[PDB]
RNA sequence: CGCGGGGUGGAGCAGCCGGUAGCUCGUCGGGCUCAUAACCCGAAGGUCGUCGGUUCAAAUCCGGCCCCCGCAACCA
RNA sequence: CGCGGGGUGGAGCAGCCGGUAGCUCGUCGGGCUCAUAACCCGAAGGUCGUCGGUUCAAAUCCGGCCCCCGCAACCA
RNA sequence: CUUGAGUCUCGUAGAGGGGGGUAGAAUUCCAGGUGUAGCGGUGAAAUGCGUAGAGAUCUGGAGGAAUACCGGUGGCGAAGGCGGCCCCCUGGACGAAGACUGACGCUCAGGUGCGAAAGCGUGGGGAGCAAACAGGAUUAGAUACCCUGGUAGUCCACGCCGUAAACGAUGUCGACUUGGAGGUUGUGCCCUUGAGGCGUGGCUUCCGGAGCUAACGCGUUAAGUCGACCGCCUGGGGAGUACGGCCGCAAGGUUAAAACUCAAAUGAAUUGACGGGGGCCCGCACAAGCGGUGGAGCAUGUGGUUUAAUUCGAUAACGCGA
RNA sequence: UGAGCCUUGAUGUGUAGGAUAGGUGGGAGGCUUUGAAGUGUGGACGCCAGUCUGCAUGGAGCCGACCUUGAAAUACCACC
């Protein structure tokens, strides 16, 4: 996430965008994960686990939307 | 002391305690600050508040070697990461670069274990 | 409370000097329903005090007042293992109650002998920034500068 | 006996020119705290071992004495 | 017999100078606690084995005795 | 004889296996520079490391281990499992057409092999992590959880071990029975007029029909409808234990009882209740305030004790029946 | 990089105060064309009031007992 401060730029301005960097690399998220070891039968669960919620949140809820609420 | 116009001022943001350390654009460093330092402990030195004012300690202290220009380069997790470098520039250095210098393996060493609380 | 806030109720002001402020101090003074014997001694502080300082009674108590008025006070969230003091800032209708019940408190205490002249002395060290209302204050004041990381 | 350190607030470590008279833990009050401690604020405790003098500044520089240290030497 | 440890609050471990006379669990007291083993506050229990003396400080240093220890040596 | 089974031709995708190289990031340590009082850690602390200069920061070096992003209910493998990049050796799968062989097939007690992790042996290696161990906390205690360290081990070579919730808790092979939405990997045609259009094969994720099922659910990848072969079960405990055998360096594995004992034990679902599960909401429940009780004296009721008797009851009881 | 020394320079806030008074003795005017007061500032110290001093400019005056004070002028001076 490098970056410079362009001529005539706003310091608040360039903190934002060096923070949608930030957040575009992924690097906290990265650190966080790496803070502790994870066996990998629990990374394992973890993403078929996600995977299987998502898959849940895609089709069950499109289905409940067809039908009206009142 | 030599007067030094333009550095870098890296700062070392972890969960527990900020430091902010000044140093020249080779590698010297001038002055360094701490949350730990800038009279808080526990609770108190792991908040962005905390490194805000350690980084403004930290300024202070680089005061004689007359420094204008300031690249950041902000190390790890914290809070202290954009107050940190908010403070600095209140303080009054033209910003000129901001650099993330986190240390990401590419797969290497084993962390240590996951805690059960 | 959880359901709803309410109005607050109507406070008629002081017969004498025709105050909002004043009555409540009045008010706050009072104890067992005595209003008039309360508000008698108030007048008396009043009096006593306008005599020492100058100025009129209402603008010396006035500015009594603000001496002790708190810009922050502290509340306790204590989210975590250990209790976390976090400061607030406190409301105009608050802040002037408060340093009414502090000025009070203070006169309570006081170990001169009437009660009225004990108030006009408390009132009369707000005024120069002594005694004890004062201390309070700085006291309030010191805990949340002490725990103004927390925001 | 001779020679190097110096002698303090309940104990301890106090900024070459004599005008600064402390900091830690401690006891009490309060603030916060579930607690306890940590944390914040403030408060009582001196002689500066002593006797004197150079000087308005003196414990703070010197003359002697009492001790604590350290010295290294001695002993029919 | 001789020689090293010393002899206490219901049991136990108590700060080189004799002026400090305890801490743990225990019993009572009262609210916490959905319940206590609770956290926290306070309260009754001595002789310091004993007989004496150096001294205003003594159990606290010494002379003897009774025991508990430990000693290592002995035994026709 | 060619429909099953196999062989040949050309392609295809792949963390399939074995061997040997190499790359970059990050951690650790070493040497040195800069620099100055903290660092570290937690719920909060402390142990610990620091003025003998740590932490931070820059330069150079060493060494080990693992491969961010790609990366996916993606892929490959009989299962175990397999993940940077390159090369060498190597096994399988699938498709396209043809050509050939001509039932050569399916299953399999014994038998043989492969078989995570930990563990064992000998020899190497050792960065990080970390059983054991030590200290610091927490606690009534804390031989734990948390913290600071930390050795076997994890890594490599060659042997052994032979087990795991080794799971899809679902043996293998074949045939047949409505559908939808995808993923992946081929391949035929079609103006690819464009990322497309119409098919046809392989593997694969989810939903659901008939049917099946104790229900939950399964549902063309069956737990449906059938056939072939094998493995296994016969109430719970005792017990996957003892004895004996076989295997193993050992740890132990494997095979596998009996007495005695209970009238249950179990599975799925149901209604509640409960949760230091989750959401929404309320009440002087807290918060915000004011005044009390707990200390005092007395009144009064109760417990207790006392008494010849201190009447009996109440114990959301105790100024209560009274 | 430590550290002496012949020497010639600087350095010194009790409050009274012209304000950054170390002390003794000889003393009432020392310096000024081998260039005096005012101005520009380069480097030092610092109790932030100022003090010493380099180079430039300027060319004919600044500082004395003073009023105070336990002690009087860095008016010249030697001793340290």
């Amino acid at each position: 996430p490098v970056i410079k401060v362009r001529e005539n730029e706003p310091f608040d301005v360039a903190l934002r965008r060096f923070k949608r960097s930030c957040e575009k690399a992924g690097v906290l998220a990265e650190v966080r994960r790496r803070e502790f070891y994870e066996k990998p039968t629990t990374e394992r669960k973890r993403a078929k686990a996600s995977a299987v919620k998502r898959h849940a949140k895609k089709l069950a809820r499109e289905n409940a939307r067809r039908t009206r609420l009142y | 002391r030599k007067q030094v116009s333009d550095g870098v001022a890296h700062i070392h943001a972890s969960f527990n305690n900020t430091i902010v350390t000044i140093t020249d654009r080779q590698g010297n460093a001038l002055g360094w600050a701490t949350a730990g330092g800038s009279g808080f402990r526990g609770s108190r030195k792991s908040t962005p508040f905390a490194a805000q004012v350690a980084a403004e300690r930290c300024a202070d202290a680089v005061k004689e070697y007359g420094i204008k220009n300031l690249e950041v380069m902000v190390k790890g997790p914290g809070p202290g990461r954009e107050s940190t470098i908010r403070a600095l520039n209140a303080a009054g250095f033209r910003i000129t670069n901001i650099t993330d210098v986190t240390p990401i393996p590419h797969n290497g060493c084993r962390p240590p274990k996951k805690r059960r609380v | 409370p959880r359901r709803r806030v309410i109005g607050q109720r109507k406070i008629l002001p002081d017969p004498k000097f025709g105050s909002e402020l004043l009555a409540k101090f009045v008010n706050i003074l009072m104890v067992d329903g005595k209003k008039s014997t309360a508000e008698s001694i108030v007048y008396s502080a009043l009096e006593t005090l306008a005599q020492r300082s100058g100025k009129s009674e209402l603008e010396a108590f006035e500015v009594a007042l603000e001496n002790v008025r708190p810009t922050v006070e502290v509340k306790s969230r204590r989210v975590g293992g250990s209790t976390y003091q976090v400061p607030v800032e406190v409301r105009p209708v608050r802040r002037n109650a408060l340093a009414m019940r502090w000025i009070v408190e203070a006169a309570r205490k006081r170990g001169d002998k009437s009660m009225a002249l004990r108030l006009a002395n408390e009132l009369s060290d707000a005024a120069e920034n002594k005694g004890t209302a004062v201390k309070k204050r700085e006291d309030v004041h010191r805990m949340a500068e002490a725990n103004k990381a927390f925001a």
